[PDB]
């Protein structure tokens, strides 16, 4: 027999707010990050490294052996 | 001076639930049905 | 019993029958313009006159005759007037945009010029000055009509809004005339395209109204206005100088500035 | 310059036009055109609100400039409280017309 | 002219149960037979017409 | 008694249940053109063999579902039996008016059907755009039929947006100012500001079609000085109102929705939800050139249209945010039109988040005349619409008939929608961006896989339309009579009843002004 | 508006009141479960006395009801609250909900 | 809300009949348009 | 060219094409963000048996709610209306191109020198030779040399049409009466295609655009082979 | 001659989308100058420079019809 | 502008008749002088078949159906010229 | 008990959680031993017995909290009708395939792809990333 | 008293996933639709020219 303390009464809807917006904010920085690394970045290097040393004339070298061209055989 | 109430405010009858369900049927079925018969009359011209 | 002060309209046929009357029309329209034959559309305009006829008929009947405009339908009817005018001059709108839009850019096909090579345009200073000035006049002898009947002159009140009519209806010949006389046509590119069908809306708007101020013009001398309640000569003073504000635009800028 | 011979509405107007033109001229507003004027709204003086019949509509704007009206009905009998603010109304009912 | 308004307020709040648009008397039920007849005619000759239209006279 | 009650009304229940009826006729219309749409598209190839019918069909579908099911419904249906009971006014105030408003509807209907059984249809698309849609490239009557058809529906409008604005501001009680009425009746009365504004608009730039038809007009026939660009800018003035006509009167039965099933009395934040949507209102006069970034418009022109066009998300997200913090703190109750709001809000969000992509000028160029444009609209207009005017329908279906439909069937159909609609449309931001174009009867190979996916999700929304029609029926069939409804106090449209008297509020409401 | 101390003494006073009505009884409670707490032991020791003044013993029961669901999943928070309210319940002999058997579905 | 019981109850069965009879409907006349496509196509 | 399952664009052939590619991925993530945001602020809304109905105070949560959003455009505006400027900017084209519209295929005249000028009309289905694009090839492609900036200028002989190719991220208008400028330049060589994009009747779907990008020295012999 | 013309330079008088009157102005130009010169006694040669901008921007159909319409008495520009 | 006169104690009837009389119909006299003055036939242009002018893409669903509505043979070309 | 429509302009009873004093009893009439209740219960409450408690709290309200808010297996009828609905849909779907649709192009050949795609890889589309970029051209293979 | 979902419930929940599940799997795998998925990894390239 002991007697229970006095909980928390009050604005338990707003604390319940006040907690899952901070968490709502924090799922969106971390998942920003998230896409900035796995779409955005990633886009900018595939096209960076295709370009660092990419060559235009062996490339078409390369089509116009391959057929495909109606001007260049 | 009109019928007023539940079934009565409207200009078709719901005494019947079978004849609802016909009157319906014609009724949606045909507004459904038409695009289909005119694609069919389109074709059918040339 | 109501209690309060709208209006409730007897079930009426007008709406179904003007409503047929549209159809009727465009039908007709589209019979005369692709299987040659005039008959559906003689027929929708037949209906559509009658319809108006009867229904307004029946307003006058609902109002002069059996009292149901107390002052909070009245007011109804003011905005509803005054709404209408407002859709009347958007239509206007995009026929004076097309207007600006074809000659503010003149196409190499023109010319390159406004007015387009060839196109000989009348002279503003002449039968269209005196339109103007017909239906500027017109504007003030209604509003003599107006204050004659407010201040109880009957006499003064049919006179004035007579002198009203007439001037309508002088510019309206002057205007077929104009169009007969005119050296360029409705199919002369772009310039008679804007021309014609800006100045012919304006011309029937100017028919309507001219019809509408003789529909005040029978009621007055059959005794229906009040010197305190007469919304239909009120609604056909405003949709009036609707049509003189429109023709000033016209004047202004087909006429005038187009030239 | 002048003249008369155009009818006035207390010679023509006919109907209901009539009858709220006769009505008004009174002080009085069997129409409803205007908004009541509230009393104190309590127990001993509670808005008094006048019908035709046994049960009327109210609408209580609880607070100048709620955009909430309280609606609900007013039955012939004891004065009942708007559900929201507590405000007394009492039907008056009866007549019109004589 | 007189103003025989009052006549014609008489006439239309007569207590015959008939509304507005035949409370004038005999005539009004004419004329609407006119324009309701000319209306669904003309509506089943437009039915007709769209008919006619919708195939090819080759 | 039938053809005095029903041919001839004066009342605004009766004819706000007929616009319902033709409502719902217009929608299985507009369906079916959307089914053979996705029949033509669900298989590489043709199905059709025929794609001036394919364009004529596309065409149809879009004037259906805009002016013949959707207008209708919720102005002339949801509206006439709504907006004078919420303002306690015993009808419109041009009761007889507003019956030509209806009866206008069936002949402009048939002017439509017309048009797609003579010669070879109107094949132009709903923007019937010249020279396609002139008498070169489209000779003979259809096009003519088409432009009366929308005439007849702009007439019918027009009347119908002055029939609302004066009841809204002229018969409310007087003590009730125009920030105590509720939020639905803000939604009708700013939707028909629109109405009367644009319309004309329309109606003057396809008077000008019909007269480059028939009568040697040339305003946008480049041979006599005219342009074809000209009637785009017409169009489109009418054209951007226009899809904001369509969403309002669905944000205003949504604010109702999401409040009642809350368990609340009233939105949140209402003086912020009648401000969005007049700023919504008013902007949405300014942008419409972002429907023509591939014209060849000048570049101050296109970043000025592609900023407004921004601006118009800020109102539109208070909204959202209103609908989320009226939810906030409710007792939610789970009625079938509250998952039909809810799903609103999401399909609509997804919608205005694409719009926002596209309202950059330089993407627009390449998203332009692709899927990913029929993506953003089936979202936020098709779905945000439909959804809406299904929440008002199971919401309000008791009052307007006294029965009560079975809430079990209602959530099944709720769930089969959202899945059917979702499978439909999801897959064409994928085609859009990969470079799909619209108004297509046949794709190259490598689009196959997502119109697949995509017209078999238009089936299962096939099913659930099927399913709504039992569902009515079932209700009808069963007659469980209504006995009580909650908050009353502050649904005003409940309060005489269900369904309300022929007559309501013979004597009006009393309001103390205090 | 005011302190937590302010609120809950000017419900106290609202329900103390000797003659409050049954309409005001309802209006009290109706209005206070939609604030965003639970009420205080005080407050509803003041509700339930005014029932015990209206001889409504059903609507003591109710109120018991209502403060355990304005908890929601706060478990905790009822048995507190029936704990502060024993002597009241014990003095006006109010059988709360459970040993009513009216919390079995 | 509450309502009052089905005045005219509509059994599993009933609902069984009036949602085929609903189904076929819609069902079977664009299923015979569409399944007889090809006798337009070439006609 | 799409290929099957595409997800997102098409791979750049362009500068400019890739800034749009740099700046939609800026933008969806947004886009991403404000969904989740919401989907997820929502499912709070309604998933709590405690409650709170009384009226709630709205001007402060309007102030985050309008403030948030406007900064949030003027992040996407700012890159969107760089892009719009930095586009526009003068270029000073080598070659100028016409095409022109037609009911239903392209007609493209290169008259900067000699009168060049062919039509250019899809390949039929039953006519593809093996490997080739359902709907997507030509018999007469569109040779330009690589590496170089194209004017090119649009216009229709009948209705409109609009000529686009989604990899060098163009599309503009074919408009009778109007001759509409667009410049070009591909960073490699290859073949690009693209469909008529404004609603144009019966064969709308049927009138492709494959541009074919080879070295200077290429395309001169081939234009004078071509007259 | 001061030439070497590889294609018609960006015009400032004529710096957006539309390009229609470039071409026109260009074309009014050379046959502005063309009839300048082939009438007072000279060479019809400066005039090349609007020569190679007309037609490098022109389409060929456009051309076609006005040249048609001035041999006809129908060109509506004032040469 | 407050025009060029004055009045203004009340804008009544006889004011508004007095402008009818004194300026609106003398302006309308005038200007009707002007006119039947200026009238008198104008020496119609040589015909040039300009191409943007006489449009005809559809025949005029009236007449031989190549004759405008308000066809004025003195000054309105055919588009083979003026006629007969 | 008994509740009429005609009663709609009445105030009503309801169960509700956040509405728990309704405006009404539940039941309004009362027997004579019910009446006797009432009497009874104008005296101590320590002296009415359980079961006259629960019949006072039965008089006045019809649902017990608990009672009306107590969760239900509708939702495993509503997924697994829509499910129904849903699979009927690919019936609809395999009658369409069989008789509505024929065959589709001959570019879906096996040996065409295969011979399309390796034109794909020979022209390099999306070499960035999209789909040569996925091709090993050294190896001759797709990229593990 | 039990209702319609607490006698129905499972077995509508457990035969409505059944069959749904069967007849797309059917639908998707066994009557010829072309889905046209990604040759990456699955497509040897075969010589065309
Ligand atoms: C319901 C009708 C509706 C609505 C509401 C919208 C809303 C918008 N539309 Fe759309 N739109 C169409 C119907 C609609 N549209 C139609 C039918 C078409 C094409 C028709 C055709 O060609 O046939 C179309 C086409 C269209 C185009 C032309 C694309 C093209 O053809 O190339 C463009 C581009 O600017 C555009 C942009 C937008 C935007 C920015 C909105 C906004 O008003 C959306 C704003 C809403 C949100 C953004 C979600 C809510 C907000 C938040 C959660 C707050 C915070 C948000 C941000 C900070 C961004 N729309
Ligand atoms: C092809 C041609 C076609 C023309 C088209 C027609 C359209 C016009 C319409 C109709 C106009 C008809 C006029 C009616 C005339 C008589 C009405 C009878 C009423 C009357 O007699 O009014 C009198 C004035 O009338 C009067 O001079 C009437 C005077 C008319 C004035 C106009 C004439 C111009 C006068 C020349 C002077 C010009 C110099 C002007 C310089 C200054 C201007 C700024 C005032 O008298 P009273 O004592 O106050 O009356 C009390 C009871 N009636
Ligand atoms: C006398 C001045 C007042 C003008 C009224 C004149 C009467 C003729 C008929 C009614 C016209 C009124 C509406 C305006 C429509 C278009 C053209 C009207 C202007 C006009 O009358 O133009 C005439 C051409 O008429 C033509 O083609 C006429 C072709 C007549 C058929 C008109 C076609 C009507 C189609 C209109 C559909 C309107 C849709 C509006 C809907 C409202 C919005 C819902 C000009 O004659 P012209 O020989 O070319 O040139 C003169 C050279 N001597
Ligand atoms: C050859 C001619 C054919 C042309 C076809 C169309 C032409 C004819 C239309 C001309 C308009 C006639 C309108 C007459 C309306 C008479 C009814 C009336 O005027 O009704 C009044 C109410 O106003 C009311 O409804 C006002 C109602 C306003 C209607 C005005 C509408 C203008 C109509 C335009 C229609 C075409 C639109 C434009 C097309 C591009 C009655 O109230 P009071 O006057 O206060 O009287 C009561 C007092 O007596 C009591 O003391
Ligand atoms: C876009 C939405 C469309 C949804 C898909 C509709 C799917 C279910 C449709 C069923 O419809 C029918 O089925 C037939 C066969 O299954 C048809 O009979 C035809 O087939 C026969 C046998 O193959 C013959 O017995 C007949 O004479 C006959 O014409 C035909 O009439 C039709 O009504
Ligand atoms: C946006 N339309
Ligand atoms: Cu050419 Cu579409
Ligand atoms: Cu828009
Ligand atoms: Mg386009
Ligand atoms: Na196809
Ligand atoms: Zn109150």
């Amino acid at each position: 027999s002991t007697a229970l303390a006095k909980p928390q009464m009050r604005g338990l809807l707003a604390r319940r707010l006040r907690f899952h917006i901070v968490g709502a904010f924090m799922v969106s920085l971390g998942f920003a990050t998230f896409y900035k690394f796995a779409v955005a970045e990633k886009r900018k290097k595939a096209y960076a490294d295709f370009y660092r040393n990419y060559d235009s004339m062996k490339d078409f070298e390369e089509m116009r052996k391959a057929g495909i061209f109606q001007s260049a055989k | 001076h009109y019928e007023e109430g539940p079934g009565k405010n409207i200009p078709f009858s719901v005494e019947n639930k079978w004849r609802l369900l016909a009157m319906m049927t014609l009724f949606f079925g045909s507004g459904f049905a038409a695009p289909f018969f005119i694609v069919r009359h389109q074709l059918l011209k040339k | 019993h109501q209690t309060h002060a709208y209006h409730m309209v007897n079930p009426s046929p007008w709406p179904l029958t003007g409503a047929l009357s549209a159809l009727l029309m465009t039908s007709g329209l589209t019979m005369w313009f692709h299987f040659n034959s005039m008959t559906l559309l003689m027929i929708g305009l037949t209906t559509n006159m009658l319809t108006m006829y009867q229904w307004w008929r029946d307003v006058i009947r609902e109002s002069t005759f059996q009292g149901h405009h107390t002052p909070a339908v009245q007011k109804g009817l003011r905005y509803g007037m005054i709404l209408f005018i407002i859709s009347e001059v958007l239509f206007f709108t995009g026929f004076f945009w097309a207007f600006y839009h074809s000659s503010l850019a003149p196409t190499p096909e023109l010319g390159g010029c406004w007015p387009p090579t060839g196109i000989h345009p009348l002279n503003p200073l002449e039968v269209p000055l005196l339109n103007t000035s017909v239906l500027l006049a017109s504007g003030v002898s209604i509003t003599w009509a107006h204050h004659s009947l407010m201040e109880g002159d009957r006499k003064h009140m049919l006179q004035a809004l007579f002198i009203t009519i007439t001037l309508g209806v002088y510019f309206t010949l002057l205007q077929a005339s104009e169009y007969y006389e005119a050296p360029f046509t409705i199919s002369d590119g772009v310039y008679g395209s804007t021309f014609f069908v800006a100045t012919g809306f304006h011309g029937l708007h100017v028919i309507i109204g001219s019809t509408f101020l003789i529909v005040c013009f029978f009621r007055q001398l059959k005794f229906h206005f009040t010197s305190n309640h007469h919304f239909g000569f009120e609604a056909a003073a405003w949709y009036w100088h609707f049509v003189d504000v429109v023709w000033l635009f016209l004047y202004v800028s087909i006429y005038w500035w187009g030239s | 310059a002048s003249g008369g011979g155009v009818p006035t509405d207390e010679e023509q107007a006919t109907g209901l036009e009539r009858e709220v033109m006769l009505a008004a001229r009174k002080g009085q507003d069997p129409y409803n055109i205007l908004a009541p004027k509230a009393t104190s709204g309590t127990k001993e003086d509670p808005n008094l609100v006048p019908s035709i019949t046994n049960k009327r509509i109210v609408g209580c704007i609880c607070e100048e400039d709620n955009s909430t009206v309280i609606w609900f009905w007013l039955h012939k009998g004891e004065a009942q409280r708007c559900p929201s603010c507590g405000t007394h109304y009492k039907l008056v009912p009866h007549q019109l017309a004589h | 002219f007189e103003n025989r308004v009052a006549e014609k307020q008489k006439l239309f709040q007569e207590d015959n149960g008939l509304p507005v648009h035949l409370k004038g008397g005999a005539t009004d039920n004419i004329l609407y037979r006119v324009t309701m007849t000319l209306c669904l005619g003309g509506t089943l000759y437009s039915l007709y017409c769209l008919g006619w239209a919708s195939f090819p006279h080759k | 008694m039938f053809i005095n009650r029903w041919l001839f009304s004066t009342n605004h229940k009766d004819i706000g249940t007929l616009y319902l009826l033709f409502g719902a006729w217009a929608g299985m219309v507009g369906t079916a053109l959307s089914l053979l749409i996705r029949a033509e598209l669900g298989q590489p190839g043709t199905l059709l063999g025929d794609d001036q019918i394919y364009n004529v069909v596309v065409t149809a579908h879009a004037f259906v579902m805009i002016f013949f099911m959707v207008m209708p419904i919720m102005i002339g249906g949801f509206g006439n039996w709504l907006v004078p009971l919420m303002i306690g006014a015993p009808d419109m105030a041009f009761p007889r008016m507003n019956n030509m408003s209806f009866w206008l509807l069936p002949p402009s209907f048939l002017l439509l059907l017309a048009s797609s059984m003579v010669e070879a249809g109107a094949g132009t698309g709903w923007t019937v755009y010249p020279p396609l849609a002139g008498n070169l490239a489209h000779a003979g009557a259809s096009v003519d039929l088409t432009i009366f058809s929308l005439h007849l529906a702009g007439v019918s409008s027009i009347l119908g947006a002055i029939n609302f604005i004066t009841t809204i501001i002229n018969m409310k009680p007087p003590a009730m100012s125009q920030y105590q009425t509720p939020l639905f009746v803000w939604s009708v009365m700013i939707t028909a500001v629109l109405l009367l504004l644009s319309l004309p608009v329309l109606a003057a730039g396809i008077t000008m079609l019909l007269t480059d038809r028939n009568l040697n007009t040339t305003f946008f026939d480049p041979a006599g000085g005219g342009d074809p660009i000209l009637y785009q800018h017409l169009f489109w003035f009418f054209g951007h109102p226009e899809v904001y006509i369509l969403i309002l009167p669905g944000f205003g039965m949504i604010s109702h929705i999401v409040t009642y099933y809350s368990g609340k009395k009233e939105p949140f934040g209402y003086m912020g939800m009648v401000w969005a949507m007049m700023s919504i209102g008013f902007l949405g006069f300014i942008v419409w050139a972002h429907h023509m970034f591939t014209v060849g418009m000048d570049v101050d022109t296109r970043a000025y249209f592609t900023s407004a066009t921004m601006i118009i998300a800020i109102p539109t997200g208070v909204k959202v945010f209103s609908w989320l913090a009226t939810l906030h703190g409710g007792n939610i109750k789970w009625s079938p039109a509250m998952m039909w709001a809810l799903g609103f809000i999401f399909l609509f969000t997804v919608g205005g988040l694409t719009g926002i992509v596209l309202a950059n000028s330089s993407l627009d160029i390449v998203l332009h005349d692709t899927y990913y444009v029929v993506a953003h609209f089936h979202y936020v207009l098709s779905m945000g619409a439909v959804f809406a005017i299904m929440g008002g329908f199971v919401h309000w279906f008791p009052l307007f008939s006294g029965y009560t439909l079975n809430d079990t069937w209602a959530k099944i159909h709720f769930a089969i929608m959202f899945v059917g609609v979702n499978m439909t449309f999801f897959p064409q931001h994928f085609l859009g961006l990969s470079g799909m174009p619209r108004r297509y009867s046949d794709y190259p190979d490598a689009y196959t896989m997502w119109n697949t996916i995509s017209s078999m999700g238009s089936f299962i929304s096939l099913t659930a339309v099927m399913l709504m029609v039992f569902i009515i029926w079932e209700a009808f069939a069963s007659k469980r009579e209504v006995l009580t409804v909650d908050l009353t106090t502050t649904n005003l449209e409940w309060l005489n009843g269900c369904p309300p008297p022929y007559h309501t509020f013979e004597e009006p409401t009393y309001v103390n002004l205090k | 508006h005011e302190t937590d101390e302010e609120f809950d003494a000017r419900w106290v006073t609202y329900f103390n009141k000797p003659d409050i009505d049954a309409w005001e009884l309802r209006k009290g409670m109706n209005t206070l479960v939609g604030y965003d707490l639970v009420p205080e032991p005080k407050i509803i020791d003041a509700a339930l006395r005014a029932c015990r003044r209206l001889n409504d013993f059903a609507s003591a029961v109710r109120i018991l009801e209502v403060v355990k669901d304005k908890a929601g999943p706060h478990k905790e928070i009822y048995p507190y609250v029936i704990q502060e309210l024993r002597p009241t319940l014990n003095e006006l002999g109010i059988s709360t909900p459970e040993e009513l058997g009216l919390d079995k579905v | 809300i509450t309502a009052k019981p089905a005045k005219t109850p509509t059994s599993p069965k009933e609902q069984a009949i009036g949602l085929s009879v609903t189904f076929l409907s819609f069902l079977l006349p664009a299923g015979w348009v569409l399944y007889h496509l090809d006798n337009y196509k070439k006609s | 060219m799409a290929y099957p399952m595409q997800l997102g664009f098409q791979d750049a052939t362009s500068p400019i094409m890739e800034e749009l590619l740099h700046f939609h991925d800026h933008t969806l993530m947004i886009v991403f963000l404000i969904s989740s945001l919401v989907l997820y602020i929502i499912s709070l809304m309604l998933t709590t048996k405690l409650t709170h109905t009384s009226t709630m105070d709205a001007q402060e949560v309007e102030t985050i709610w309008t403030i948030l959003p406007a900064i949030i455009l003027i992040l996407i505006a700012l890159p969107s209306l760089r892009i719009l400027y930095m586009m526009d900017e003068i270029n000073n084209p080598s070659l100028t191109v016409k095409t022109m519209g037609h009911q239903w295929y392209w007609s493209y005249e290169y008259t900067d020198y000699e009168d060049l000028s062919f039509d250019s009309y899809m390949i039929p289905t039953s006519e593809l030779k093996p490997g080739e694009l359902r709907l997507l090839e030509v018999d007469n492609r569109v040779v330009l040399p690589m590496e170089m900036t194209i004017r090119m200028l649009v216009s229709s002989e009948d209705v409109l049409h609009s000529w686009a190719v989604p990899s060098l991220g163009l599309k503009t208008d074919a408009i009778p009466g109007r001759l509409n400028q667009t410049t070009l330049m591909s960073s490699r060589p290859g073949l690009y295609y693209g469909q008529c994009s404004e609603i144009c009747g019966s064969n709308h779907s049927f009138m492709p655009i494959v541009l074919e990008l080879v070295p200077l020295k290429y395309f001169e012999k081939w234009s004078a082979s071509m007259l | 001659k001061i030439k070497n013309y590889q294609t018609a330079p960006f015009d400032s008088r004529f710096p957006n989308q539309n390009q229609t009157r470039n071409c026109w102005q260009n074309y009014l130009d050379f046959h502005r100058c063309e009839k300048a010169m082939t009438a007072k006694g000279g060479d019809v040669s400066v005039c090349e420079w609007y020569r190679r901008v007309y037609k490098s921007l022109c389409p060929i159909s456009w051309v076609s019809t006005w040249d048609d319409r001035r041999a006809e008495g129908t060109f509506p520009g004032k040469i | 502008a407050s025009a060029a006169k004055g009045d203004h104690g009340g804008t009544g009837a006889r004011t508004w008749r007095f402008l009818t009389f004194g300026l609106a119909l003398p302006s309308v006299a005038l200007c009707t002088l002007n006119s039947w003055l200026h009238s008198g036939h104008r020496e119609r242009p040589a015909f040039i078949p300009y191409h943007h002018l006489r449009i005809r893409t559809k025949p005029f669903s009236w007449g031989d159906g190549n004759h405008t509505f308000f066809h004025n043979p003195r000054v309105n070309p055919l588009p083979t010229g003026y006629e007969k | 008990s008994v509740v009429k429509s005609e009663d709609y302009a009445l105030p009503s009873y309801v169960d509700r959680r956040d509405y728990p004093l309704p405006d009404v009893a539940h039941v309004k009439n009362l027997s004579a031993s019910q009446k006797a209740l009432k009497e009874k219960e104008k005296a101590s409450w320590s002296s009415l017995s359980i079961d006259e408690k629960v019949e006072l709290y039965r008089l006045k309200f019809k649902e017990s909290f608990a009672e009306m808010n107590r969760s239900t297996n509708e939702w495993k009828t509503v997924v697994g009708a829509a499910m129904f609905f849903i699979g009927f849909t690919a019936l609809l779907l395999i009658w369409e395939k069989h008789y509505v649709y024929g065959p589709i192009p001959h570019t879906f050949e096996e040996e065409w792809v295969a011979k399309q795609t390796k034109r794909m890889l020979d022209m390099k589309v999306a070499p960035i990333q999209g789909f040569s970029a996925k091709w090993d051209y050294d190896k001759n293979e797709w990229k593990k | 008293a039990p209702d319609f979902h607490d006698k129905y419930g499972n077995a509508v929940l457990a035969s409505g996933a059944t069959f749904c599940v069967a007849v797309w799997v059917y639908m998707a795998t066994q009557i010829g639709i072309e889905w046209n998925p990604s040759p990456v990894g699955r497509v040897t390239p075969k010589e065309w020219r």
